[PDB]
């Protein structure tokens, strides 16, 4: 049902993908191609 | 005498003194004709 | 790191490189002024940025311009 | 109403646009 | 003309004393790049009063 | 000590500690009052004792009170 | 900060009036205990209540107490 | 009336705040008894009251629905004491103020320190030339025309 | 490079943190990356273009996907006015059992209302079910794809365009000024003709049936006949009920002026009208230059030859032509600039010319949108004067602008700014001097003495449009007037009726309150626009630095010497004006909320008194209106305001933290930085981790910067809580 | 190019055509144009304030508004006579 989404993607957006993101600038920015 | 009047001839004592004049004569102005906003 | 130029206006005072902090000018033989001397920036790489240099420059415009730029350890003065 | 097809319908479309974005901002890196 | 105790006018534009009147003092025959040394009555950013300008940069005023 | 000095004077010809002294309860300490010039006037509260002044906050009449001044030539 | 604790603390906990009997009513009320634990509870308890004077001077001997305070932001 | 307001005579609500004011005053006095100082002065304090709102009343000030008085300034001459005639005071010693400032430094600046007479005036000299500020409207003009007052690019500029 | 900022080799070797900080914000400065050539930079700049208007696009279609998956708007076209439009849904884990309750008031799930009058500005348009947003949000979904597309595709080596392509000024104004503007008004009242109209009047047109379904009766017969009046008759009645056919009519084209009497809102016939006006106008306008046909202007020309023959604008505008090609950074300015006053008349007109229906009946939506636009407004336009001080110290050439139009600005730029100061400063003494006046007065007890002029002259431009309260027999107010007979058969009935109506927002009532506040906004302006102007006057150099050009647009200060030069550069007057401007634009919001705060109350003699005076504004304004808002959440429970009362809070904590970086400087920092790197070099443990970064403090210019925009989101952020929560708690 | 000094324009500057057409035919021109122009304005006034009968805005006919079009025009064309009789054609 799509009203379970609200549920299943806010979890996501706020917490795993921001989380993903800075991980992967830092890892961006302290590497020396 | 003549340097006393140097140092009331400063800028700082002379300022004064004219602001406190003119302050003077305005609030004495507003004793004597008061209220006023226009020229009657 | 920072960039120092001299120009041809140096009356070889001395008084820049008797500022500087950490030896960056020195003053070397020259005809253009009567005092036959004029400034040199031998070792820019250890200019801190202080322009205490342009401080003390006589002429109408400094002679002596230090125009700041790419950073290093040294330039930014850290001791750790 | 919008039905669960047309909400699933609509977030296809979102993937589609943040593959072809990523794309796009690599290119232009 | 450029000569001492000449009044002339300062045409460099870098100056702080640009378009204005100074005093040469002296003339240098030297070959140096700037022989005029004119003084001026007002103080620069700096606090000096004297600069050493070329012959082309001071116009005799008068 | 001209501070000071200026202080008790304005507190023996500007102020109601007289009246204060017998009532401190309700009478209201004052020891400034404005000059009758441009509606400023409102400034002088009427505090109580037959007099109207600023209100002061300084704490002057009990201290005075408790030295046993009690009266205003003191 | 220092201040103004003082200033609320004992509008609240401490002055006030007390009846002939035991009844003792505090001028804030006693708002300090649970409205000082929050920011807004300063911000509306304490700013915004308390500033009603200064704010309605206008017209009073306290109409100085207000341009003062105007001024002061200025 | 110009702007849809009244004249103050026969505004309504400016009666009402006279009124009103001299009302709180009495109020109070009543308090106060008989020629107790503080009475006294509110007596008089209501007086005054009564004069302002008179004077107003008797000029040409037009009141608004509030019953307070509006000023005109569109140039009408009508209501010139508004703004107009003021304004010429204004002008008259501003000038004179800037004009014989002007006549000062300049003067002092020829002197033999310059500026030590810019913070310790010559009281002498500074008096004689504030006296000649009386004419100033007359004596900028003759400047103007005789090319005294405005420079010509002989002045710094900036390096751009 | 081969660390973070590919762009920058000097960066790139920085052994510092300052790496990370400056890379971030130098990225989209193109212009100045290592190695750029000018064909390159324009060819990204234009892909960067596509991305950011599919960004714009994927945004309208979440507002309509949300709105119909989550909102109300079918009941809302119901009654209009008895339900609260919805925004999104909310699903916050931290929310108590009572705050679910709370913002779930009205519905059967927590929801946040919404202020953005969307619901009235598709409404008006045509929309009336949910499942027609619904495909207006794909559609634009596809767009967004298709725009991210062409991105890559004009990017790869095939499709790249040349640099004349991007040089063709001509070609482009002459498509844009056709095709873009004029070509997309026809087509908006194809639109509004064939689905709008049809709609308000109760007749469903969509993609089923509009082949079918003509717009009016006649047909387009009296078009190409040239009996363009049938279009116009049988208006609707005056007792019409809009979305529905009781007392509508058949006209599509009129000139009617006023409003429909029961939406209160601009007649759909005329904005029609309006439009196809518009778009003949532009069409026109598009046929000026010439694009490999023969006809047209060439604009060097043009340009060249407007020389004054007296000299008193020297050599005219020659060169302007190659310092405008050749500048992107005037050609945002110029740009910057006209979108500024453009966006502050959308704000002024759309409260007293009401577009959409029943949205002046929403006093907090109406509020919003004019702060909204006004604040961006201001944005825009200190950003056009920032790039043209960026112009004059990157782009400029002396000597193509030889006594050109612009140089010789730049030789009285004194006479200029010294004026500029005069006025600002004549603005500032009298103003505040009268305010204070007033203030004392009453403050004394004496009313009466108060200094209030009455705004004669533009109580004299609303009469001489028709208001008649004034008593200025003057034009459109006269009866005799030469101008009333004109159009009194044309558009000035419904006009009239309008302007002369107490209950519209049109021309609004002015008093002596409303002189004061316009003188204020007035040194607003003035001291914003000073700053500003000395600062791209004074970019190029001045007395203290007569070198600046030789460093750049930004740099920290030339030194403690001469003087000391703190703040010398040009971007410092950016930061500067950002105050100023953040001060006038509160002024003109305030303002424009108090006055109708008031009158939506009814009250309106509450700002005619008080707003003669400061404390007025303080007491009656700001300390009344704010007890809705700090009650939102209180020792006693709560309500749907408390996400508007802690959002108020937290602007407040957001503007003083800026203060911070604004008066505490680099020095101290840097030194108790060193102390804490002794630290942790000398703590057990912690010593096995350590950085690969230096720490360093925040440089001078990064400081203000950041100090700024935590000054700016604070005073934003503040405000937009105050003017929504303090709106609808009241009336709403 | 375009850029001139002194008085006066060069005949470049008029265009193609009008650069090679005489000062006074322009002249006449102007002054024809000008009296299209002001005769519309007068008469369309007359309709727009005749009572009734323009309902639908039947006051708008298509002559007067082409014709009202002469005075940007007369104001061109007269400009261009100067320019042509200083440049002596
Ligand atoms: C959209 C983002 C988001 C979401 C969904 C949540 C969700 C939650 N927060 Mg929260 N939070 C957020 C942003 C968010 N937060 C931010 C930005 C801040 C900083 C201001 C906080 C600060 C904050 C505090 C201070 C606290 C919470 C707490 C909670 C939990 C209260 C509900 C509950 O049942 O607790 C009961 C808890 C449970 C039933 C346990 C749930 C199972 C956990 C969450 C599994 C986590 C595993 C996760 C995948 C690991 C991440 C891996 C990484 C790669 C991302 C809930 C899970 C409270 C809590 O208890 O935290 C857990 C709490 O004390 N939050
Ligand atoms: C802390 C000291 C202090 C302060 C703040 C005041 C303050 C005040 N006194 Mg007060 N007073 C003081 C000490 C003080 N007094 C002392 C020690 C005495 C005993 C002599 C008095 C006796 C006294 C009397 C008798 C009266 C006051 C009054 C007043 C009020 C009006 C002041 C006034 O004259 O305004 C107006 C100010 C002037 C007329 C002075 C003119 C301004 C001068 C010319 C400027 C100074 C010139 C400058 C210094 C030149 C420099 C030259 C160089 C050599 C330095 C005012 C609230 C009056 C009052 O309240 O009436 C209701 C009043 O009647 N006081
Ligand atoms: C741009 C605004 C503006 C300006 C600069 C002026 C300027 C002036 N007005 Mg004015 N006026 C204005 C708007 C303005 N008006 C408006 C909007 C109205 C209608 C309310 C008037 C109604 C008005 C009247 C009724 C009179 C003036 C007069 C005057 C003149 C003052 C007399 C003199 O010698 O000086 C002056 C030239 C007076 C004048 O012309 O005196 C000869 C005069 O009698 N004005
Ligand atoms: C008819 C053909 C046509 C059309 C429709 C367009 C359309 C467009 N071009 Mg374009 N272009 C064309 C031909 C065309 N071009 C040609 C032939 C060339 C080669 C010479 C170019 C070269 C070109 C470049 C190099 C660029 C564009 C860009 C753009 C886009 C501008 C951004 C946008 O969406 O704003 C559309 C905005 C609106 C519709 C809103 C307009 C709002 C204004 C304010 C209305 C004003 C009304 C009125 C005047 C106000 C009155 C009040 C006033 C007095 C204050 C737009 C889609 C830019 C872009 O983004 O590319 C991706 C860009 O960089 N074009
Ligand atoms: C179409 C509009 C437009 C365009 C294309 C540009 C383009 C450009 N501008 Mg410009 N500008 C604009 C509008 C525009 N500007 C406006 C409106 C203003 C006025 C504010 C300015 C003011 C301005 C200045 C003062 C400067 C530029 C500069 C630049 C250049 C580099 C930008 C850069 O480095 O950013 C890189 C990327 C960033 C800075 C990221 C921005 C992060 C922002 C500041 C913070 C976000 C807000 C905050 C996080 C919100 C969180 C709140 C939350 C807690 C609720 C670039 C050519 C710079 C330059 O030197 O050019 C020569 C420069 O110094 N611009
Ligand atoms: C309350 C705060 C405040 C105030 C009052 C001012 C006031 C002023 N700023 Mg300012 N500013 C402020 C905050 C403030 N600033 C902040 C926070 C910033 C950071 C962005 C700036 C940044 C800034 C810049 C960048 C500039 C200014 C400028 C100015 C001046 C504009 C001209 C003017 O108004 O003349 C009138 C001034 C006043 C009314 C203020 C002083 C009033 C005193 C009390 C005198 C009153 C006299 C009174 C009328 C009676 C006189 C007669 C009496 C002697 C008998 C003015 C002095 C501009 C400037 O230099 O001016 C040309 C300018 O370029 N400001
Ligand atoms: C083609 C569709 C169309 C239709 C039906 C109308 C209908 C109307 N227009 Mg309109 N108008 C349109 C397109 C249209 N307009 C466009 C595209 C423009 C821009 C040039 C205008 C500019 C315009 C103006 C400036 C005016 C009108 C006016 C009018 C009204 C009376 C004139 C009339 O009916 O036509 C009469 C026209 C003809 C019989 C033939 C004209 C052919 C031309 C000259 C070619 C009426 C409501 C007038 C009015 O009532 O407003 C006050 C008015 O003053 N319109
Ligand atoms: C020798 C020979 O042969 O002749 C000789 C002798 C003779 C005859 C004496 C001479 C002459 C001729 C002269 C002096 C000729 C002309 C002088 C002339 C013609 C001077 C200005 C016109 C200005 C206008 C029209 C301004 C604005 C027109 C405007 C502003 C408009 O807006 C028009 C308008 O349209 C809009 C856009 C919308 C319309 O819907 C309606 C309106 C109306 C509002 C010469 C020069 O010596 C040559
Ligand atoms: C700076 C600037 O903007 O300048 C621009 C302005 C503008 C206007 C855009 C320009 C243009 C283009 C042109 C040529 C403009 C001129 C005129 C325009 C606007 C359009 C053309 C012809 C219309 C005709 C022939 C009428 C058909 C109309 C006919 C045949 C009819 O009357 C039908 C009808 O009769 C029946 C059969 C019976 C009647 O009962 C009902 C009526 C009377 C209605 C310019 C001049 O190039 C440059
Ligand atoms: C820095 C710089 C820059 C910029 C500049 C700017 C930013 C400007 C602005 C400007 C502006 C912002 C302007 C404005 C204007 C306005 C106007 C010009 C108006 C006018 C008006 C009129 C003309 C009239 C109108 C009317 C009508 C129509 C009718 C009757 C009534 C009236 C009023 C309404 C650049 C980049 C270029 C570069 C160089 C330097
Ligand atoms: C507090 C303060 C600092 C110090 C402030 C600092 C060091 C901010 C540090 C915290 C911010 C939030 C950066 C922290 C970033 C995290 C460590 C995560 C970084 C991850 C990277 C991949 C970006 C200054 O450097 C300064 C300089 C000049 C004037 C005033 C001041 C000033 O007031
Ligand atoms: S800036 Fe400092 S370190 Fe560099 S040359 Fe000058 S005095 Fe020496
Ligand atoms: S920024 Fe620093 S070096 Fe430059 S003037 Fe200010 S204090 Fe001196």
């Amino acid at each position: 049902a799509a009203s379970f989404l609200p549920s299943i993607l806010v979890p996501l957006v706020g917490l795993i993908f921001p989380a993903f993101s800075m991980a992967l600038f830092f890892l961006y920015v302290q590497t020396d191609d | 005498m003549n340097d006393f009047q140097k140092y009331l001839s400063t800028a700082p004592v002379l300022l004064t003194l004219w602001m406190t004049f003119t302050a003077g004569f305005i609030i004495e102005v507003n004793r004597f004709f008061p209220d006023m906003l226009g020229l009657y | 790191s920072h960039t120092v130029k001299i120009y041809d206006t140096c009356i070889g005072c001395t008084q820049c490189v008797r500022a500087c902090p950490t030896d960056v000018l020195e003053m070397v033989p020259w005809d253009g002024c009567k005092s036959g001397q004029i400034a040199s920036s031998p070792r820019v790489e250890d200019c801190v940025g202080c322009k205490r240099c342009e401080t003390a420059c006589p002429t109408d415009f400094l002679s002596v311009r230090v125009y700041l730029g790419a950073e290093t350890t040294r330039s930014l003065g850290l001791a750790y | 109403m919008i039905t669960d097809f047309q909400v699933y319908i609509a977030l296809m479309a979102a993937l589609l646009a943040s593959v072809l974005a990523i794309r796009l901002g690599a290119t232009l890196y | 003309m450029i000569d001492r105790n000449s009044k002339v006018r300062i045409l460099r534009k870098e100056s702080y004393w640009f378009n204005q009147i100074g005093t040469v003092a002296t003339v240098d025959q030297s070959g140096i790049r700037y022989p005029a040394v004119v003084r001026f009555e007002s103080v620069n950013y700096a606090g000096t009063n004297t600069n050493n300008f070329a012959l082309d940069e001071l116009v005799e005023v008068k | 000590f001209l501070w000071i000095s200026g202080m008790h004077f304005h507190g023996a010809y500007f102020s109601n500690y007289s009246a204060w002294l017998t009532d401190p309860i309700s009478i209201k300490q004052s020891s400034q009052v404005v000059w009758p010039i441009v509606g400023q006037e409102i400034l002088n509260a009427d505090v109580g004792g037959n007099f109207q002044g600023i209100q002061t906050t300084s704490g002057w009449f009990q201290m005075w009170r408790a030295e046993g001044i009690t009266s205003e030539v003191e | 900060v220092v201040i103004f604790h003082f200033s609320w603390k004992m509008q609240s906990d401490v002055w006030g009036t007390i009846t002939p009997d035991g009844a003792i009513s505090h001028i804030t009320g006693g708002n300090f205990a649970q409205s000082s634990i929050t920011i807004n509870g300063w911000l509306r308890d304490f700013l915004w209540s308390q500033a009603s004077q200064v704010i309605q001077s206008y017209g009073s001997a306290s109409s100085a107490y207000g341009l003062i305070f105007l001024g002061a932001h200025f | 009336e110009i702007g849809g307001l009244t004249k103050c005579s026969e505004s309504a609500a400016f009666t009402k705040r006279l009124n009103a004011s001299v009302k709180k005053l009495e109020q109070r006095a009543s308090q106060y008894e008989a020629d107790s100082p503080p009475a006294l002065a509110l007596k008089q304090q209501v007086e005054r009251t009564q004069a302002r709102f008179d004077k107003y009343s008797r000029s040409e000030l037009l009141c608004g629905a509030d019953g307070l008085p509006h000023l005109v300034a569109d140039g009408r001459w009508s209501h010139a004491a508004e703004f107009i005639l003021p304004g010429f005071g204004f002008i008259y010693i501003s000038g004179w103020i800037g004009w014989v400032g002007r006549k000062y430094l300049r003067a002092v600046s020829t002197s033999a320190n310059p500026s030590e007479s810019e913070i310790i005036i010559n009281v002498p000299l500074a008096l004689k030339i504030m006296t000649t500020g009386y004419i100033w409207p007359i004596s900028a003009w003759q400047e103007l025309i005789s090319n005294d007052l405005v420079a010509v690019s002989e002045e710094i500029t900036v390096s751009p | 490079a081969t660390k973070f900022p590919k762009f920058s080799q000097a960066l790139a070797q920085d052994p510092a943190t300052r790496r990370i900080w400056y890379g971030i914000a130098t990225a989209h400065d193109l212009e100045a990356h290592d190695g750029m050539t000018e064909e390159n930079l324009y060819q990204k700049i234009f892909a960067s273009h596509f991305g950011h208007l599919a960004i714009i696009f994927l945004w309208t279609s979440g507002n309509l996907f949300h709105v119909a998956w989550q909102g109300n708007f079918e009941k809302w076209v119901s009654n209009p006015l008895k339900t609260r439009p919805i925004a999104h849904s909310i699903w916050d884990p931290h929310f108590g059992e009572s705050a679910l309750k709370a913002f779930s008031k009205g519905n059967t799930y927590p929801v946040n209302i919404t202020f953005s009058g969307l619901y009235q500005w598709w409404y008006t348009i045509g929309f009336r079910t949910n499942q027609e947003l619904y495909k207006g949000s794909i559609g634009l979904l596809l767009l967004a794809s298709v725009l991210l597309i062409a991105g890559w595709l004009h990017l790869q080596p095939k499709f790249r365009p040349s640099l004349s392509w991007f040089k063709n000024n001509e070609s482009r104004l002459n498509h844009h000024l056709s095709g873009l503007l004029g070509f997309s008004s026809l087509a908006w009242t194809g639109h509004l003709v064939h689905v709008a109209i049809p709609a308000s009047r109760g007749v469903h047109v969509g993609w089923d049936n509009f082949l079918t379904t003509p717009p009016h009766p006649a047909g387009l017969t009296p078009f190409f006949t040239g009996n363009w009046t049938v279009y116009a008759e049988n208006p609707d009645s005056a007792t019409h009920v809009f979305n529905t056919s009781e007392g509508s009519g058949t006209a599509i084209l009129t000139f009617l002026g006023g409003f429909h009497p029961q939406t209160q809102s601009l007649w759909l016939s005329d904005m029609a009208h309006h439009h196809l006006a518009i778009a003949v106008v532009f069409i026109v306008a598009g046929h000026m230059y010439r694009t490999n046909f023969g006809i047209g202007h060439n604009m060097k020309e043009i340009l060249d030859a407007h020389r004054p023959p007296g000299g008193r604008l020297g050599a005219g505008h020659v060169g302007l032509f190659e310092t405008i090609t050749n500048s992107l950074h005037m050609q945002l300015g110029l740009a910057l600039a006209c979108l500024g006053v453009a966006t502050s008349l959308t704000a002024q007109h759309m409260y007293a010319l009401t577009p959409y229906a029943y949205l002046s009946k929403d006093f907090t939506t109406e509020a919003a949108l004019y702060t909204h636009h006004q604040y961006i407004a201001g944005f825009l336009m200190v950003g056009a004067f920032a790039h043209g001080a960026i112009f004059f110290v990157r782009d400029y050439d002396p000597e193509l602008n030889k006594n050109n139009v612009l140089a010789r600005m730049l030789e009285h730029k004194e006479a200029i700014i010294s004026h500029l100061s005069w006025a600002s400063l004549f603005l500032g003494f009298h103003t505040l001097g009268l305010y204070i006046h007033n203030d004392t007065v009453v403050a004394f007890g004496q009313p009466e003495k108060q200094i209030l002029f009455e705004p004669l002259f533009a109580e004299y431009i609303q009469a001489a449009s028709g208001k008649a309260v004034y008593q200025f027999n003057v034009l459109l107010a006269s009866s005799t007037s030469p101008a009333t007979a004109a159009g009194n058969q044309v558009w000035l009935p419904g006009w009239l009726e309008a302007i002369n109506n107490p209950k519209t927002d049109l021309f609004l009532k002015i008093g002596p309150g409303d002189f004061l506040v316009h003188h204020a906004i007035a040194l607003g302006l003035h001291v914003t626009a000073l700053i500003l102007v000395k600062g791209a006057l004074d970019a190029r150099g001045s007395k203290l630095m007569p070198d600046k050009k030789d460093f750049g647009y930004s740099f920290p200060c030339d030194g403690p010497g001469r003087g000391g030069t703190c703040d010398i550069s040009a971007w410092d007057a950016f930061y500067l004006a950002m105050f100023w401007m953040l001060n006038t634009i509160g002024w003109v919001t305030f303002y424009w909320h108090w006055k109708h705060m008031t009158i939506w109350g009814g009250n309106p003699g509450q700002f005619d008194e008080s707003s003669n005076y400061i404390m007025g504004w303080l007491r009656d304004y700001l300390w009344l209106n704010s007890s809705p808002l700090i009650n939102g959440y209180n020792p006693f429970g709560m309500n749907n305001l408390s996400v508007w009362s802690w959002m108020f809070l937290f602007g407040h904590l957001i503007w003083a933290t800026g203060f911070m970086f604004l008066i505490s400087w680099r020095g101290y920092w840097q030194e108790l930085i060193e102390t804490l790197v002794w630290a942790h070099e000398r703590t057990p443990l912690a010593n096995l981790i350590r950085w690969r970064d230096k720490p360093v403090a925040l440089s001078i210019v990064q400081a203000r910067l950041v100090g700024l925009v935590h000054f700016s989101v604070g005073y934003i952020l503040t405000y937009a809580a105050f003017v929504i929560a303090s709106t609808s708690g009241k009336f709403a | 190019d375009m850029t001139w000094e002194g008085e006066y324009p060069p005949s470049k500057v008029l265009g193609p055509i009008m650069s090679k057409m005489p000062s006074g035919l322009l002249a006449i021109i102007s002054m024809a144009s000008l009296g299209v122009c002001v005769y519309s304005c007068v008469q369309t006034g007359f309709l727009l304030r005749e009572p009734g009968a323009i309902e639908n805005g039947s006051w708008v006919r298509w002559y007067y508004v082409v014709e009202g079009l002469g005075g940007p025009l007369a104001w061109g064309t007269h400009v261009a006579s100067w320019i042509q009789r200083k440049n002596g054609m």
